[PDB]
């Protein structure tokens, strides 16, 4: 409840310096710009290996969101079981950097 | 009147924040511009008065025309001017910068970046020292100084 | 220790501008506070020191006036206020003033 | 990411430099030299100098040589310090710009001391120096070189040894030695690619004979070989700037011929011949014999020359103006294939390009 | 006669195989640039106060133009053209006739310090010393022509500076 | 195999470092003898209630009251 | 009386983001050989004011947009995302004390690169939209070590509270047991706000050049905003100090000197080393970091369960 | 020379010293002179439930002891 105060109050005072940011300025009468970049027009090329970078980054972040549970599964009563599907998970993790480092996964943004 | 020493009080604020937070584009275009970094140097240190240099024109409020501009530049040069959001200054630096200088009667060179962008500061020298450009910019300041704008404001 | 000669000189730097008024005085004009050995005035007002000690640059220096000509100058001093007898002595084109 | 082709254009500082050369005299003409490469004023002063004083047939005195040895290795040493520097401020590494640049502002200093002119100073002339030292220059010139060592110590202790610094220079920029010959480059360019070659060694010119230094060779032609190659160079300027201080002969500072350097102010005030030259002088200036050389030097980019055309009048009749960034900028597409657009920037910086001597 | 940058080949006993990894993984070289960076911010800065202080400077420096009058206040300027003859950027204009006690002297003399290239051959032309680059280079302008100057602004800036362009001669006319 | 790995050492040392940190993790705590104080004291940690039990008549075992010595204890744990 | 603890909270937060402007250009200056500002203020401490008003003075763009709306979302939600970092700070109390501040605040860290792409999608210049990948590429990158370190260090904590984070560290800095996560944390920080030697925003342009001084003033004061937070979340996950419940205060200086140590570190660094070249630090991530990431949070999995140093669960 | 740059640094560190002073001073005056009680399990809610029940004023905080009992 004081959560959802403490952001609605950061958000109203965001929106307010935006507010002022964008509009004390306008109130000037400055001058009317006609105004007639790397590339001209040309359409932007997709980069693979950007996108290859992004999935990467998905599916680790859904491997550490596995490994997120772990200082609470260190309280269990089953610690052997515990510390092997821990190891085998950190492991696994390991073996999907190991396929994405040898098959040229990670080259040109290494 | 009331409303008189209001509109002065914020001009004097104004024009206090504008001229002491100066942001010049880092853009050199010859040799004016080697001792356009001695004022950026160590001994003059430009950064003690609030003067930056910023690689965009966008988030930079005066443009140092420092160096020669030639006739194959001067688009260029206009184009860097029109993107700086005002109020922008522009401080001509050197003699070609000035008026052609050296190569004033040359088929190649502008005479004069006034032709081009409008100069508020002509800094005179081949090149100016970087005490003579640090000269200009503290009046440029002067002339942020005394501008008038809320008072010309509240009397139109 | 020789932190307390430090703060000493800090100290007689706030009490040889004449107190508190004349520290805050050249702080808000000059942006620098230190002490030198006052080497003249001419008819206009501005103040000319020295300090040996400090480095070349740093070791001959002015204190504009409050007014010259006419135009006041607390805050908008000018480094074409320097008259040409000291124009010499402060920019080092010579050892006399 | 990689860069197929990288097409520069210039001629945005071209302005005709060599025309104006064609309609001034030579005296007139020897202050677009200073404009050219403006961090290495007083290296083309002397490229220009040594070719009028060639077509003259006449000599500089022995001491307006080892001024101009002296000021010319003070000249390398800034324009190396600015070589260095912005080619690491490009990069990133924006600190020592600052750390050398007041380095550079004591011999702007020491310009301003000899000339009166902190980067222009239209010293060297064809004849030798147009002043003589002032008293006391060269003690501060002293004080400077010996703890000059230091600074660049502490340059070198910033970027040689960073891990940041060597994985930005050392796979990249890669010449070839005899790519590096065909495609016209000199200097540092040369040498870094392991060519023995230096201009103050095989063709000698004022006192650099006379003087011991040692030449830097690079083993690999990449960025941080000519990065060596520069900080090395620094070194020994400074080595030679001591041998020059320790050298230095008495005498006069410009040739005696005073149909070629002006006499002094006070024996034009006395003189009939001395103010006729004066006024011939300073209104036509002397004749050069015709013929056309080509002079160069080893200016701190690479080879500067100067192929120079005189029809016997007192105006050059053509100038031409070879500097080293001119073909290091032709190069620039043959060394940065294979490479990235944050590598072409530090290979940018490796080939000192100053479009001033680049566009003329 | 010739050297050679970067032709070691680094050892390969343990020691030093150790002393790399150690480096690579300790990151000891960026701990010693982090250490000279520290190390500047405990020193003193070179930066000068000004206006109030200034640069240091030469009497031989090259600053705003002025003409000189001698000890009776007679101009020293008769008229040659010699300065104009020898300016590399054709910045000076003279017209000259005989005034009224037949006089050489000019009726015109303009500096345009907007192509002046301010490096001196008009000074060390002239055979009687009277145009001189002076000491000032604080003469930044708010207007293009306010940088035209004429023979009244050149000779104000003489009696303007004369007190220090005198000493300066004088401290400089011997290496002449 | 001592060539191998001062050449894997002198050219990738982060991965022989994060080889060699992977494997004490895997192999050692078979080999440690506080493995099993971590499984004792994770057993002994009191989260829900101690139920009572209904005395039969012959739990000689089970004790009467906290305070009791029969039961079990923690005094490896206030040692260790 | 809540709402007060809140504005203590996030107006100190813009004025030390304004004053840490005037440290780095000072800091920066005299580690330059040179000085910062000492003309506007006494001592300079004026800058940030006129810097401020200068900005906020300033015409912006308002240039044609692919979206208006995102132009307008990506500073709201820079600051909002800016300033709700804070409230489970731990100093020695938070604003809100939750059990999960941590997880918390690494959700809320992971929602800022969407800034950065909304920024990139409104200036119409593609290759502001291919630096603005860049950027998001660069910090969805060192988030992935960001989150594996923590969980590694949250292993020795015992919870995700980062009140608990103080109770860990009443008898030894947590990082003796975890300075080689506690270096690459650091780095990873520094790759994550943008922070040289990492910044591709100067020089090959970013994605925030086409915001001038309405929306960039506030852009780059919630990206100050999160620097300083990051170091504050590094003192409390690396260097925790002696909290004493009855002076609290003595907590509160404690952990501001180690911050502001710690913030002045970061500019020390960008004083001090060029920038990588891009695919150099995605080399630095994806082959340095993240097996040695791996290797220790395998050992800080297995640690605790082989010396018997479980920490408690509540 | 290096003490310039301490002015922007206390200014900043005092910034930084309020938003934990603040919330320190806050605490101890909504909560009867005390810390706040941290509530992240339901225990701790109970408990702190039925102190503001047993308090009889609505206000966990207010604690009753022996004095409360006969
Ligand atoms: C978050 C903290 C910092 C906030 C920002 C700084 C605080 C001060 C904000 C208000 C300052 C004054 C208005 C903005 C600046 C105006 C500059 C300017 O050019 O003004 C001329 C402008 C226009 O004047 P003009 O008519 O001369 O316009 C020039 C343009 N031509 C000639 C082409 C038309 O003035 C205004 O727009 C007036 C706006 C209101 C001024 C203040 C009223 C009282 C406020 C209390
Ligand atoms: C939180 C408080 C502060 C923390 C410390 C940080 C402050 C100091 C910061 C200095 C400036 C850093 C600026 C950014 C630098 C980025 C570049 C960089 O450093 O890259 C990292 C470099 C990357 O390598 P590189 O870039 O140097 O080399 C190139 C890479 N190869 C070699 C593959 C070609 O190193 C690392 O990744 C090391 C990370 C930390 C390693 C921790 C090792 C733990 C040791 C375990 C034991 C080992 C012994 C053997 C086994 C024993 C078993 C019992
Ligand atoms: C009814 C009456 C009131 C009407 C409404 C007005 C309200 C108050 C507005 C602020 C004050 C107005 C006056 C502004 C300054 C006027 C005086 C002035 O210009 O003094 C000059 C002097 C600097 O002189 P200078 O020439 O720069 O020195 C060169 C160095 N030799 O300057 C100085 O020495 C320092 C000047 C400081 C200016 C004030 C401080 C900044 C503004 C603070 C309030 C607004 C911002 C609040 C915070 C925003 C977020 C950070
Ligand atoms: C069994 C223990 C647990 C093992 C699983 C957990 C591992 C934790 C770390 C995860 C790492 C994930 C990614 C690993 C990829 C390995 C393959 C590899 O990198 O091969 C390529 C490399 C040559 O490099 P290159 O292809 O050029 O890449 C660009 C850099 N130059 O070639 C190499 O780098 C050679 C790599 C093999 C040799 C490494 C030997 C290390 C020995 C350390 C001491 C003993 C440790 C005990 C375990 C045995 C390990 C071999
Ligand atoms: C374009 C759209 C606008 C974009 C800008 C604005 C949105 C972005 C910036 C704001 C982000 C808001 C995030 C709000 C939720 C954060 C997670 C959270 O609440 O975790 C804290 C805590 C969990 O800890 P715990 O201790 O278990 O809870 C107390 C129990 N003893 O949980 C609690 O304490 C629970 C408290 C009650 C429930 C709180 C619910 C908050 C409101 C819901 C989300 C509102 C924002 C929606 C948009 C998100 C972004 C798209
Ligand atoms: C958590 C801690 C946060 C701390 C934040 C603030 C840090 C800095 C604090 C202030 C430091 C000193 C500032 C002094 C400014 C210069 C004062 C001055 O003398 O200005 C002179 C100017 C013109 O004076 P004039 O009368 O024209 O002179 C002719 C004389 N014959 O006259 C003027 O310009 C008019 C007077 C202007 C005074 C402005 C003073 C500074 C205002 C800053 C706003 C914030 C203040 C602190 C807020 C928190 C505490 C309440
Ligand atoms: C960033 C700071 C503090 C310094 C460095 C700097 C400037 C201002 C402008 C420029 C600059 O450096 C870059 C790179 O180096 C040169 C070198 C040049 O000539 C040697 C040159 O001539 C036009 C231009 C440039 C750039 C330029 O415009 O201030
Ligand atoms: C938040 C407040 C109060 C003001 C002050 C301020 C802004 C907005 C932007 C900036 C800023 O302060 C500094 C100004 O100068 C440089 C100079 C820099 O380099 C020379 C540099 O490099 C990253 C960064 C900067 C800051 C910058 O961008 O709003
Ligand atoms: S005014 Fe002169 S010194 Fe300056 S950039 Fe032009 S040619 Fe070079
Ligand atoms: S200094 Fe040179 S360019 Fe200037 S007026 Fe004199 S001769 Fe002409
Ligand atoms: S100033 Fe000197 S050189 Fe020029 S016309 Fe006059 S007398 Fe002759």
């Amino acid at each position: 409840m004081n959560l959802m105060i403490t952001l609605l109050t950061n958000f109203t005072l965001a929106t307010l310096l935006v507010t002022i940011a964008f509009w004390l300025p306008q109130l000037n009468v400055y001058s009317e710009k006609t105004s007639p970049d790397p590339m001209g027009s040309a359409r932007l090329p997709f980069s693979m290996k950007f996108f290859l970078v992004a999935i990467t980054f998905l599916l680790f972040d859904l491997e550490i969101a596995l490994l997120l549970p772990l200082p609470w599964a260190s309280q269990t009563t089953n610690l052997n079981t515990m510390l092997t599907m821990a190891l085998l998970l950190i492991f696994l993790l390991a073996v999907s950097l190991a396929y994405e480092w040898t098959q040229k996964g990670l080259e040109w943004t290494e | 009147s009331r409303g008189e020493y209001v509109v002065a009080k914020l001009d004097d604020l104004i024009n206090w924040a504008r001229r002491s937070s100066l942001w010049p584009m880092t853009f050199g275009l010859a040799c004016c511009a080697v001792e356009m970094m001695h004022m950026a140097a160590p001994r003059y240190d430009m950064d003690r008065f609030g003067v930056v240099f910023r690689a965009s024109p966008r988030q930079s409020d005066v443009m140092i025309v420092a160096g020669t501009l030639t006739n194959k530049m001067a688009p260029a040069l206009r184009k860097v001017y029109d993107q700086m959001p005002e109020p922008r200054y522009v401080v001509s630096m050197g003699s070609c910068a000035n008026g052609g200088g050296y190569y004033h009667y040359s088929y190649s060179v502008v005479r004069g970046c006034d032709r081009i962008v409008p100069v508020d500061i002509y800094v005179p020298g081949c090149p100016p020292t970087a005490e003579a450009l640090l000269y200009g910019i503290l009046q440029l300041q002067k002339k942020i100084k005394r501008e008038k704008r809320l008072r010309i404001w509240y009397r139109r | 220790m020789e932190l307390l000669q430090v703060l000493k000189r800090g100290l007689q730097q706030v009490s040889g501008h004449g107190g508190l008024r004349g520290y805050l005085r050249v702080l808000f004009r000059a942006n620098d506070v230190r002490v030198g050995t006052l080497v003249g005035e001419d008819k206009y007002g501005n103040k000319y020191y020295e300090d040996n000690k400090q480095f070349f640059g740093r070791h001959r220096w002015v204190i504009y006036t409050t007014e010259m000509n006419g135009k006041n100058t607390f805050w908008d001093v000018d480094g074409s206020m320097v008259p040409p007898e000291w124009h010499r002595w402060l920019h080092c084109m010579t050892d006399d003033p | 990411e990689m860069v197929r082709k990288c097409d520069p254009h210039i001629g945005l500082l071209h302005r005709g430099t060599e025309k104006l050369i064609e309609y001034k005299t030579y005296l007139q003409a020897l202050p677009y030299f200073d404009r050219l490469d403006y961090v290495s004023m007083m290296c083309n002063e002397q490229a220009y100098s040594l070719a009028v004083e060639k077509l003259l047939n006449i000599q500089p005195p022995p001491r307006a040589q080892w001024i101009r040895v002296l000021f010319g290795e003070i000249t390398r040493l800034l324009n190396h310090i600015m070589a260095v520097t912005t080619h690491a401020l490009d990069i990133g590494a924006m600190t020592p710009f600052f750390w050398m640049f007041e380095e550079r502002e004591k011999m702007f200093e020491f310009y301003e001391r000899v000339s009166g002119a902190r980067m222009h100073a239209a010293y060297v002339r064809p004849g030798g120096v147009h002043q003589d030292l002032p008293l006391g220059l060269m003690d501060d010139i002293y004080e400077f070189s010996k703890n000059f060592s230091l600074r660049i110590d502490e340059l070198e202790e910033m970027l040689t040894n960073n891990r940041i610094w060597r994985n930005r220079t050392v796979d990249i920029g890669v010449v070839t030695a005899e790519d590096a010959l065909n495609y016209g480059f000199s200097g540092v360019m040369l040498r870094g690619s392991g060519i023995q070659w230096d201009l103050r060694k095989t063709q000698p010119y004022d006192v650099y004979d006379q003087v011991e230094f040692d030449v830097p060779i690079g083993s690999r032609g990449d960025c941080y070989d000519r990065y060596l190659c520069r900080v090395e160079e620094m070194r020994q300027s400074i080595r030679i700037i001591s041998q020059c201080l320790n050298k230095m002969p008495p005498g006069e500072i410009k040739v005696d011929d005073a149909k070629v350097s002006p006499p002094k102010r006070a024996e034009m005030k006395t003189s009939m011949e001395s103010l006729i030259h004066h006024f011939k002088l300073y209104t036509e200036g002397y004749q050069v014999p015709p013929g056309a050389t080509y002079t160069a030097i080893e200016a701190p980019k690479g080879e500067f020359g100067v192929y120079l055309v005189s029809d016997g009048s007192s105006r050059p009749y053509r100038c031409k103006i070879k500097a080293p960034g001119f073909a290091h900028l032709a190069g620039l597409d043959k060394m940065s294939k294979g490479h990235m657009l944050a590598d072409v920037v530090a290979i940018i910086g490796t080939q000192d390009i100053v479009f001033g001597e680049v566009d003329r | 006669t010739y050297k050679y940058v970067n032709l070691r080949e680094p050892s390969m006993d343990m020691k030093s195989v150790t002393d790399r990894a150690a480096q690579t993984l300790l990151w000891t070289e960026l701990i010693r640039g982090l250490g000279m960076t520290l190390s500047y911010l405990f020193r003193e800065p070179a930066t000068i106060n000004y206006p109030f202080e200034k640069g240091p400077l030469s009497p031989r420096f090259r600053g705003e133009h002025a003409l000189r009058r001698y000890p009776s206040g007679e101009e020293r300027c008769i008229a040659c053209k010699l300065c104009e003859a020898v300016c590399p950027a054709q910045a000076i204009t003279i017209e000259a006739e005989p005034r009224a006690d037949g006089s050489r002297r000019t009726t015109r003399y303009d500096i345009d310090m907007t192509k002046c290239i301010y490096c001196g051959f008009c000074q060390e032309a002239c055979p009687v010393d009277a145009i001189v680059e002076g000491p000032n280079f604080e003469f930044s302008t708010e207007t293009h022509e306010e940088l035209l100057y004429n023979k009244e602004k050149l000779l104000n800036n003489g009696d303007k500076w004369e007190a220090e362009i005198a000493a300066n001669i004088q401290a400089d006319y011997l290496y002449r | 195999v001592a060539a191998f790995l001062k050449n894997v050492w002198a050219k990738e040392p982060v991965l022989v470092a994060s080889f060699a940190i992977a494997g004490l993790a895997v192999i050692l705590p078979t080999l440690s003898p506080y493995t099993k104080y971590s499984l004792m004291i994770n057993r002994a940690t009191p989260y829900n209630y101690p139920v009572p039990l209904r005395d039969d008549g012959n739990m000689p075992d089970v004790p009467s009251h906290p305070q009791d010595p029969q039961g079990p204890s923690l005094e490896w744990l206030k040692r260790l | 009386m809540f709402m007060i603890n809140v504005l203590t909270l996030i107006i100190p937060i813009l004025l030390a983001v304004a004053f840490l402007t005037l440290v780095e250009r000072k800091v920066l200056g005299y580690m330059q050989f040179r000085k910062g500002p000492n003309v506007v203020g006494p001592y300079g401490l004026l800058q940030p004011i006129a810097d401020a008003i200068k900005l906020f003075i300033k015409e912006p763009l308002r240039p044609a947009t692919s979206s208006i709306s995102m132009f307008i979302l990506a500073p709201i939600l820079a600051l909002t995302l800016a300033l709700t970092m804070w409230i489970p700070l731990p100093m020695p109390y938070p604003l809100i004390n939750m059990n999960l501040g941590v997880l918390f605040m690494l959700a809320m860290s992971s929602l800022a690169v969407y800034s950065i792409l909304w920024s990139g999608w409104a200036s119409n210049s593609k290759y502001a939209l291919i630096g603005a990948l860049r950027a998001v590429a660069q910090t969805i990158s060192y988030e992935v070590t960001l989150a594996i370190i923590l969980l590694s260090v949250l292993l020795m904590n015992g919870s995700f509270t980062l009140s608990t984070l103080i109770i860990t560290q009443e008898q030894v800095w947590l990082i003796f047991p975890a300075w080689p996560l506690a270096m690459m944390w650091f780095i990873s920080t520094l790759a994550e706000t943008n922070r040289a030697p990492f910044d591709l925003t100067e020089g090959e342009s970013g994605f925030n050049v086409e915001y001038a001084a309405g929306p960039f003033a506030l852009f780059f004061m919630a990206e100050y905003a999160n620097i300083i937070m990051m170091n504050i979340f590094t003192t409390t996950l690396f260097l925790g100090a002696f909290h004493n419940p009855y002076m609290p205060e003595l907590y509160t200086i404690n952990f501001t000197i180690k911050s502001l140590l710690l913030s002045i570190t970061f500019l020390w660094i960008r004083a001090s080393y060029p920038r990588f070249r891009y695919d150099q630090l995605m080399h630095l991530l994806w082959k340095n970091f993240l097996p040695l990431t791996l290797a220790l949070c395998m050992w800080h999995v297995s640690l605790p369960i082989l010396l018997s140093s479980i920490p408690p669960q509540t | 020379m290096w003490f310039e740059v301490l002015p922007g640094i206390a200014v900043m560190g005092v910034c930084l010293f309020i938003p934990g002073m603040a919330t320190a001073r806050i605490h101890r005056f909504s909560n009867g002179g005390r810390e706040k009680r941290v509530a992240h399990y339901s225990y701790q809610w109970y408990l702190m439930e039925r102190d503001r029940r047993v308090s009889g004023v609505n206000r966990y905080y207010v604690s009753k002891g022996l004095e409360n009992i006969d």
